[PDB]
């Protein structure tokens, strides 16, 4: 009557499940993750381009992700106080990457910045809304 | 009442879950809503319905119920297989030890089997799955939800596969028997119904689960027939063996088969972990390694039983 | 000589060791998470209104990526699309909440909201980019 | 050379450390750039230096400066004790088998007590917490980065203390001394030391070096005065015990009223993720608990010593 080892297999068992749900929860919410990657473009100074790149499953949604989690994770703005943009293909449906490496304009782009340089933000954002963060 | 209870739970192993049984059911059925405002309910009933239509979602209440008829399985097992074979195996000749085990456990064997095999073959008539056929097994992959027998036989089957592995686990008896690939093989079907249910793979399971319980059926049924030493068991044991080669490796060829081929070419095959597909490139070598283990486990049983055909062909 | 246990508490010790950077990496990267609590205020059918609330420590960058989080975690455009707008107080600091319970107007708020009423959505953002998801 | 190897790594303890440190620097030395551009400057040196400030950061590269200094530790140990020692603990007239253990063991913790704490209180000079300020203790809490003689003296410590109790963990002697408090007194030593560098608490914790330091130097120049035989021992015992309780008792429990007092009152005190600001009303219960723990065992050795003060009063 191994009732310890029942125990610990049960144990070890439950272990196994709540990783694989928190696998599918975890990978569902931070889908972005696996699914675009950042592309930056330095353009002058302290500034650079966002924007994010995969196949059919980085969707709309995923694009800002990548980009918001990139602007406020790049740039610290208790160190110095910084500038965005968020600009959007509306040529573009929410889903439109290919498989191929042959992926045509993305559906976000940004335009990220330090307010020492905000003059190079406001006129690379046309006439987008700028965020101050 | 102490002396009582331990000589009770000493002969009649199946009290202490039918006292459990018969509490929760009392519980919940003496009550007022019976619906899934209850919290009994998680554990009686399967939860998760989507509005008013059939079929039910997936959650931890299916933990619950799994758990709960974990529970259940262990007092019929031992309930039935007491009270019902005793008399029926005492009133037959059957003068030894090793014979009346075995007789004991090849009937309730035949029992469960005969249960679930019709109740599987009667969930797969009611689908498109219908004479196993491969493709609607792909078609509409990520099935978040299941009709509500279907749901029921997969979580039955689950509680029933858990249960007899954590008895295999909670030691009870010699485990010696020359027989441990066993243990390989339930760890094997526990991860393959656990990650196929999980997955959203339970329309691939189905199919497995119809084709090893005829043919479980069908063994039961000839090894029974070859303890009462009928005569009539080479007969039961020639038809076992034809079902057992079709039903096991045609079919399971055919669906590792299917996997290779319709995994990549029926459905949705880009991967999406927003969208809960996980049908990719990525899956596709763990579903074949899984359901080759299984027929690797298989093919080793064939050759046993080529094994005591050539013995019963020479001898 | 218990090299086995010398080894197993040097095991042990790295462990610790990485379970606490791990602490301090993750809840530098996810501070929005402690220090702001989404606010919703459902307005007119399946539209609703964002911002988040704390302390000093809740700064835009907190409010805009606990507003982000909740539009793209709580509504799903595989289902059906949906649309929003980020609306930035642009009469307040970046570090504007205090301590108490009196915390005045946030820095930002959106309103989101499905497809099926987008005009809701357009007459809510009074002028604001309206983005597509 | 196996048996060679075998009776000198018997013999002498220090050849293999000397052999691993010696080829570790000469690979380094004999070599191009000497600076953070070469892989055994994370071992050799410290890293994360700002700019070319005096100023350094912190990372991955402290732990291997760490490691690698362990390594030195345990060499430096096991050769000074042996060359230095025996030849002046045998020239003078001490015979015995725990009389010569002690003496190897309080003449090691005189000299390296000696080197380290003019050191600390040299640190502790061209600051501002200078004499045992408790304000500049707090001010500028976040201290991302320390000087560079801070920081080699802070990991020194750290390297010391994780050589010593790597010693205690993996035995080599006889464990049963009638001390065992000892061994939760080096895991609240380390835990202290870890947790003050790797949560910004450096200029904390540089107080609680000094004051630990100064009382074992005194200590081992009593205990090693006793083992003499000198007669002059009770004047160090005397001179030691007044200091044992300023630096320790007085020092400490200012400190530990510094905490609940200014904790909450000097520099920042609202707690921020972003920032790295773990100055707050969650540490501060962490921070107390861990120095009045340290300070409990302070006060046990104090009992002991007031036992043994009272020995001396009436024997
Ligand atoms: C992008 C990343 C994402 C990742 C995504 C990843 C997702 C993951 C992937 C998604 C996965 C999807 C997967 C989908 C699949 C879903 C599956 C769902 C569930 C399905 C599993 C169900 C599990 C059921 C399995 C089972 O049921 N598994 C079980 C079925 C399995 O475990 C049990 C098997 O049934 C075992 C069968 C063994 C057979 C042998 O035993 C037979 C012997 C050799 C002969 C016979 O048996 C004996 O030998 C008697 C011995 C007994 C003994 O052997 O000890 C004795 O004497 O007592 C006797 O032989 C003799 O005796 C002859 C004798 C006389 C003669 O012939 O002359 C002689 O010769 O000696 C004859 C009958 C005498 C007749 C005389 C005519
Ligand atoms: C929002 C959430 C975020 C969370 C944030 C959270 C962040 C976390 C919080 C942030 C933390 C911040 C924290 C900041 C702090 C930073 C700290 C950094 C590092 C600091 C640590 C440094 C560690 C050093 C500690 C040490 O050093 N710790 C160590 C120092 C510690 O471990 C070792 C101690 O020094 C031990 C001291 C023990 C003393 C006794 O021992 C003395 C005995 C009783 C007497 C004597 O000693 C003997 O008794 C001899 C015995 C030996 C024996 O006892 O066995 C023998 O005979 O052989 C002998 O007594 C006799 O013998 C008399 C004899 C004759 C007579 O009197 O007539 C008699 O009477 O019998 C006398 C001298 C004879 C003289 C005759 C005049
Ligand atoms: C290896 C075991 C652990 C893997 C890493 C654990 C990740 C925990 C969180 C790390 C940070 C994180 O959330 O990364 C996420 C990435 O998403 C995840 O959290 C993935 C979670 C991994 C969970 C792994 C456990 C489950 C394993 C299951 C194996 C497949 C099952 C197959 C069954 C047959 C991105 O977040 P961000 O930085 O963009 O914000
Ligand atoms: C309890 C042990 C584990 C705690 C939970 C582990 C969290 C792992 C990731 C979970 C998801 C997550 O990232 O939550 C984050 C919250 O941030 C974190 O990941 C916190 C990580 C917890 C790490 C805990 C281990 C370290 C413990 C150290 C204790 C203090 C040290 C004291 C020393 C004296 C929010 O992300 P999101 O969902 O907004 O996107």
């Amino acid at each position: 009557p191994k009732i310890f080892n029942l125990f610990r297999v049960c144990f070890i068992s439950l272990l196994l499940i709540a990783a694989v749900e928190y696998f599918k929860y975890g990978t569902r919410i931070n889908y972005e993750w696996f699914h675009c990657t950042p592309i930056k473009e330095p353009q002058s100074g302290s500034v650079i381009k966002l924007w994010a790149r995969g196949g059919p499953s980085c969707d709309k949604r995923g694009e800002y992700k990548t980009i918001v989690k990139r602007i406020t994770r790049d740039y610290e703005p208790n160190d110095e106080h910084l500038s965005f943009c968020i600009i959007e293909n509306d040529n573009v449906p929410p889903v439109h990457y290919p498989i191929h490496e042959d992926k045509g304009e993305p559906g976000y782009v940004a335009y990220v910045g330090y307010d020492t340089d905000s003059e190079l933000v406001q006129e690379l954002c046309a006439d987008s809304t700028i965020y101050h963060m | 009442i102490w002396f009582s209870f331990r000589e009770i739970s000493y002969r009649h192993a199946w009290i202490a879950p039918l006292m459990i049984l018969i509490a929760v059911y009392s519980a919940y059925f003496t009550s007022g809503n019976t619906t899934k405002t209850n919290v009994l309910h998680r554990f009686v009933a399967v939860s998760y319905q989507i509005g008013d239509t059939n079929a039910y979602g997936k959650g931890i209440n299916d933990l619950c119920f799994v758990f709960y008829y974990m529970i259940f399985f262990t007092f019929l097992r031992e309930f039935l297989m007491d009270v019902v074979i005793r008399p029926f195996a005492i009133r037959l000749h059957v003068t030894s030890k090793h014979r009346i085990k075995r007789i004991m456990e090849q009937m309730y064997a035949i029992f469960y089997t005969g249960v679930s095999g019709p109740f599987g073959i009667y969930c797969m008539y009611h689908s498109d799955l219908w004479f196993f056929n491969t493709k609607a097994m792909y078609r509409t992959y990520p099935d978040f939800t299941n009709p509500f027998l279907f749901k029921v036989f997969y979580l039955g089957q689950a509680a029933f596969w858990a249960q007899q592995a954590c008895i295999l686990v909670l030691q009870l008896e010699k485990p010696r028997k020359d027989h441990n690939e066993l243990t390989f093989h339930h760890i094997v079907t526990l991860l393959l119904i656990w990650s196929s249910y999980v997955f959203h793979f339970t329309k691939m399971g189905l199919p497995i689960y119809i084709t090893m319980d005829v043919s479980d059926f069908l063994l039961s049924f000839s090894k029974t027939l070859n303890y009462l030493d009928s005569g009539l068991a080479f007969f039961s044991f020639a038809i076992f063996v034809v079902a057992w080669i079709y039903l096991r490796h045609y079919i399971n060829l055919k669906i590792l088969w299917s996997v290779l081929t319709q995994f990549r070419t029926e459905g949705n095959y880009v991967l999406n972990f927003a969208t809960q597909q996980y049908k990719c490139w990525i899956s596709l070598p763990i579903v074949f390694v899984l359901i080759g283990a299984l027929q690797l486990v298989n093919l080793y049983w064939l050759f046993l039983i080529f094994r005591v055909l050539y013995r019963i062909l020479w001898r």
